[PDB]
Parts: C-alpha cells; structure tokens; sequence
C-alpha cells in the first residue's frame, strides 16, 4: 500500500503550503490600518487536523478552517488620521513578526520534508514495477 | 526541531520586555508615575522522558 | 466482462488519468486561478507511475503470448 | 520506557503551566 | 500451492514493510499538528501473526488489522506531539532499505524459478 | 477552499 | 483534536 | 498570473516603497514655503488596505490613495 | 484497493506457473510423438 | 502531425516564456533610460493565439520626472516568477517526452 | 486601473512645473 | 550495517538533546523565577556509551539532565519578594559562551552524523546489486 | 562512563 | 608509541592540575 503515501504526502504539501500563506498574508499586513469593511486586519492562522475519516487509522494533515489570531489589538495614538477611535486610539493588527517569520520557515521545511517522502516513494515504485524483469 | 520554537519564544518576550521598557521611558515626564517592573519567568515544560 | 473488455478498461483508466493530468497541466500553465503547482506535480507523477504500470502488464503479456506460440503440437 | 521504544499506551498530555 | 508457500514469507514481509511506510509518511505529514502521539508497529511480531493468521482488515474506510503502538517521546514539546523528526526520518530510511532488500531477495528467487523453467 | 494555496495562481483573476 | 501550528501553539499560552 | 505568495509579498514590497517614497518626499519638502500655485506643502499620508481577493481569508497589502 | 506488492506478486506466480504447465505439456507431447514414431 | 499536436500547447507556453523573460529582462535594462514606457505582454491571450506578439504598456505605479515608468520590485517578481514558470514548462515538456520514450523502449 | 496591471495605451509624459503656467 | 543505522539515529538523538538544552540555557540567561519560585538551574545533558550488548562500542545515549552546580549568582534587590533575609535574588549561572560553543559543536556533530548515516545507506543499496 | 559533553567538561575544575 | 598508530594499552587518563600538589 505505497499508494496511498501519494496522498498523505499530497494533502501535506497542500496544508502547509495553505499554512506558509496565511504567515505570509499576515507578515504582508503587520502595517495595514484599513480592511475592505473598514475594520482593523485580524491577524488570521490555520487549524490542522488529521486527515482521517471515522474508522481510519492514521492519514495525512488537513486544514480544518482559518481562525483569527487570539492577541490584543496594537493600540497606536495617533488622532490624526482619519481611522481613530473616539479618544484617538487607532487599533493595528495583532501580528507577532518573530512568529511568523519562524513559521514561514517551519512551513518550508516541512514541505520540502514532505517532497523529499514522494520522491523515495515514486523511486521505490518504480523499483517495485521492475520486481521480477 | 523545536528548539527554533524555544529561541522564538525567548526573542518575543525580548521585545515585549523591550516594549515595557519603552514605555516606561516614553514617561520620564509624566508626574507622579511609577515605572513598571519586568521579569523573564522561565517555564519548565513537563512530559517525557528526558 | 471478459479479458478483453478488462484490458480495455483498464487502458481506457489510464489514458483518463493522464488526460486528467495534462488537463490540469494545461490549466496552471495558463493562469487560471484555484490550481496549484503542488497537486500538477503529484498528477503528473501519479500518471507517469500508471503508464510505467500499463508498460511492465503490457511487456508480460506479450512475453507470455510469445511462449505460449511457442509449444510445439 | 526507553525513549525510541515502543508502547502500547499513549504518552500523558504535557502542559508547561506559568505559576503553580 | 507448493510455490505460493515458497515465496509467501518474502511477500508477506514486503506488504507489511509497504504498511510501516505509509504508517511513517503519516508521522512525518504530521510532525507539525498540535496533539499528535507518534505511531509505529513492531515489525517481527506483527509479521508472525500475519503469517500465521491470514491478513485481515478492520472494514472494508479500510485498514489494516495492525496493532498501531505509540512511540516512546524523546523530549517534552509544548504543542503536544511526539513526532521526533531524527527517529522519523531514520527509520523512513531503514524501512527504505530493508523493502529494497525485500524487493531484491524475491526478484532473485523468481528469476531462480523462471531459469529451472525456461528450456 | 477558503484559502487558496501558496502556490496557487492568483485568487485575483 | 490538531490544532493551530506553529507559533501560538509553542508559545506559553494564558492558564485558562 | 503572479502565484499567490509572489503576489502577496510583491505587493509588499510595493506598498513599503510607496510608503517611503511618501516620507522621503515630506523630508524634502520639510522647509518649502509655497508649491507651483501658492499653496502651502501638505504633509502626505498613506493608508494600506488589505487586497482581500477572497472571502475574509488573505491577501496582500494595496494603497487606494495618497 | 489492490497495490503494486500484490498486483506484480501475484502477475509473476502466473508467470511463472503457467510457464511451468507449458513445459509440462511439452515433456508429454514430445514423449508421446517419440512412442508413436516407433516401427513396432 | 500528432506528435506536433501532443507537444503543441507545451513547446508554444515554453517559447512565450522566453519571449516574455526577453521583455522584462528589456524592461530591467532600460530602467535608467529617460522615456522609456515599460512594455509587457499578456501571457493567457497571447497563448490562446499561438494556439489557436503585441506588447502592452504597463500602468505606472510611481510618477518619476525622466518619464521612466519601470518599477524596480513590480519586475523584479515578474521575472523570478516568469523563470519558475519556465522551468515547470521545461519540467512538463520533458516529463511528456521520457514517457513517449519509455513506452517505445523494449 | 491597478498599478501594474496592462493597457493598451502609454502613460502620459510625466512633467512637473516649477510655477503655474 | 543496520547497526550503524542504531548507532547515528541514537547520536542524532543525543545531540539534538544537547542542542535543545543549550537553547534552553540560552533563552533563560536573565529569568529570575519559574512556576513554584525557584530560580532556574541550568541544565546539562550527561553522555554515556550505548553498548549494552555491542562490547565496549556502541552508540551514545543521554543518561539524564542534570542542573549545573556552579554556584548561582547573586544580585541585590532588597525590594524582590523572592530575596531572601539578606536581600539577594539568586539569579542562573548560565555561562553565554559555553552555550554558544556548546550550540556550535552539537550542530557539527549533528550534520557529521547525518553524512556519515547517508554514505552507510548508499553503501547499503549498493551491496543490493552484488553480482550484478 | 561518560560525563557532560562539551563545555562543562573541556574547562579547568577545581580538583575533587 | 606513534601517533595515530594502534596500541593495545588504552590511554592513559589526562589531567589538568591548577596546583601541583
């Protein structure tokens, strides 16, 4: 059954490729003052969970849903801009750059983990295609 | 593999010391203030086996 | 239903798979949004692997054809 | 159990909590 | 009959390296997910039994009838997984290499067949 | 689904 | 139950 | 056209550079008297947006106006 | 489903058997022509 | 011939990579020139056509006073995503070709 | 419309008076 | 060679231990207190020879973490809860350079081991193809 | 046996 | 005794004294 390890390392690289650009979306807007509603940008992060069915064993990882971030909010001072709060507090996104920055690196790593599994598989199938020639 | 998630945690705390410190400065002016005190709490994380 | 309508069949399910993987191919190389390069390159590998398949069942097979003209009667 | 070993029974959950 | 028997070890032993592979490739696709405990098999038990008792299946969403054991952490991680990436990946390699060597010994002894019979 | 990949061709058509 | 990865979830998070 | 991190973090780079063009272009004009017309110079702000393409779920960094 | 282990296992212990029936055969067939092309 | 219609749709993406890595690598050079409009070709269109070049302005971002309207890090991603691009096409191509080859093989 | 999307037309020239023709 | 493979997998282990607690060592350099209102000892790992069954060689394996007994050091802030009857807070004795060194070292042994596993397996999938 | 590698045991220590 | 070489004895155990006595 290598087969199904097509899968598992599939749904891998897609969550953490789904991962490493919610980090980048957030990084990109640890400035914004401004949402298209006008709202402050919450910053966001992924939820993963095991890709498993009721009743299978283990599979690969899935991206349940995309949730904002849990951190107070930048309060800034500037009653000036236009966007301010009524005693002037303009709120910025809650975005820590450390994390992530550590996060876009982690998410790189673990999907060029998981395209190093794919390549020993399709080698190994290969090699197990030539079994008795 | 996760001692990258160690030396994050240590430099975020760094900055929000380094923010408390800052705001502590920002208020050298202010009457009758009184500074905030920081102190880098070390948490021993529990499990297995080492 | 018979041997013939097995093989059949089962070259039939490789060519979709194949086409399946061009197509998508086809539709990241030519921007449209939603396709990713991730799930190209693993269609892409997953039809290589299924055409090497095809090939080593096709190779048996005409090797066993060819030592069963052999017998002599 | 050694660690790389093998068990049958899960590793308790761990929790690195602030103050007692 | 006779030669099913000849060539069922090698094979068993193949299928049940194939199961240990995607049972690794699934710790290492998960390394990063909160709260997840590291699963491997014992490989001479679990082939024994499969070689004394046919292979069985929970359904048939289907999977083996394999005893999945938790692996023994190393080190406490806050998020809660056990998924040590050194032993992952060493043991990715050996079961790399002992179903190669498995792939080998069998290719070798059918050929070992096919040159009795061949004429 | 809700959140196109990284690698991805742009959500913006 | 997963999770979020990563950074919130290695970080000492609030008791309750 | 662009892939989506390309596009995210280009638009990045972007917004950072109209940014400091802006301040730049305060710190010149810090003593000026008068424009071309008569007018004093008017500090410039600039305000990011998020380019939400999708639903709520992510996006770039774009500049409506000056 | 059915993999690749199975699938080329169970292909060349077809091979092979039915390769193993083909010389059979070939024994018995050239042992009869050899007994009917006696002279008595 | 159907040898030509199989690789028709991956040699024509192929040649207008190139062709459009030649444009932003025109428009990197001439950054420095007074004048200069930053040309750029739409890459679906284009292909729809070949399969089935004009070259358009691009909208200027920042107004300069030399009348150069070529964006430094607008091109620099167009060009590092046009030679990724070129070498999944390249990648594709030859993918397609070692699998007519092995078919053959025997 | 969007910095950096494509158009058919040039920009126009980008002059810049020093006093109010 | 299946053993080399025990031994490299057990001295990745050992020194991705020893990165870890040097790390940790790092980040706690100016905590003054943990959960219970101890200060923080600093931690060292302790190597010993894995060869139960295998002579007198054999892989590496971290026997236990001990807390480092160089004496703690000691700053005088009378106003501290945590000081004591004569004013001074025990601070950790973790040594920034020995750190340092120590992270430096376990990442070269880390990458010797992981060249030295790679060159075994290699040699491994060619003794495969003895005879052919 | 073995002791603590690196830097605790590569240092002067007083002699015990 | 060559270094590099084999030797049956082990080595002897290395010391460092501050003092001499």
């Amino acid at each position: 059954a290598l087969l199904n390890i097509f899968d598992i390392a599939g749904s891998a690289l897609a969550a953490q490729s789904k991962r490493l650009n919610v980090a980048a979306s957030n990084l990109a807007n640890a400035d914004s003052v401004t949402g298209p509603d006008g709202q402050p940008y919450r910053a966001k992060q992924v939820v993963f969970q095991v890709d498993a069915a009721p009743g299978q064993a283990t599979g690969g990882v899935k991206v349940a849903s995309v949730i904002e971030s849990q951190a107070p909010e930048k309060l800034v001072y500037e009653p000036g801009n236009p966007l301010a709060d009524a005693n002037g507090y303009v709120k910025m996104p809650n975005v820590d750059v450390v994390g992530e920055m550590v996060n876009t690196m982690s998410a790189s790593r673990s999907y060029q983990a998981n395209i190093e599994v794919l390549n020993t598989v399709k080698s190994m199938m290969l090699k197990t295609l030539t079994l008795g020639q | 593999d996760h001692a990258i998630y160690t030396a994050m945690g240590a430099a975020s705390q760094t900055l929000n010391q380094q923010a408390v410190t800052a705001s502590n400065l920002a208020n050298a002016s202010t009457p009758g203030f009184r500074a905030q005190l920081n102190a880098l709490r070390a948490v021993p994380v529990d499990g297995l086996s080492l | 239903v018979s041997f013939a309508g097995q093989l059949h069949a089962a070259l039939d399910r490789i060519s979709d798979r194949q086409a399946a993987a061009r197509v998508q191919a086809e539709k990241f190389t030519l921007g449209e949004p939603g396709i990713a390069l991730n799930d190209v390159m693993a269609d892409m590998q997953k039809a290589s692997v299924s055409m090497q398949m095809g090939i080593q069942v096709r190779n048996k097979l005409v090797a066993a054809y060819q030592e069963v003209m052999s017998m002599q009667v | 159990g050694v660690p790389g070993a093998l068990s049958n029974q899960p590793a308790p959950p761990n929790e690195a909590p602030i103050a007692t | 009959d006779r030669l099913d028997a000849a060539l069922r070890f090698q094979q068993e032993a193949l299928n049940l390296r194939a199961q240990r592979q995607e049972i690794l490739a699934a710790n290492i696709a998960n390394a990063d997910t909160p709260g997840y405990q590291a699963r491997d098999i014992d490989f001479a038990s679990e082939l024994k039994k499969v070689m004394v008792r046919g292979r069985e299946e929970t359904g048939g969403v289907s999977s083996p009838a394999v005893d999945l054991l938790y692996r023994v952490p190393d080190q406490p991680s806050l998020d809660g997984n056990t998924v040590d990436m050194d032993r992952e990946r060493t043991q990715f390699a050996d079961n790399s290499l002992k179903y190669q060597m498995g792939l080998t010994v069998l290719g070798s002894q059918l050929k070992g067949m096919m040159n009795v019979l061949q004429g």
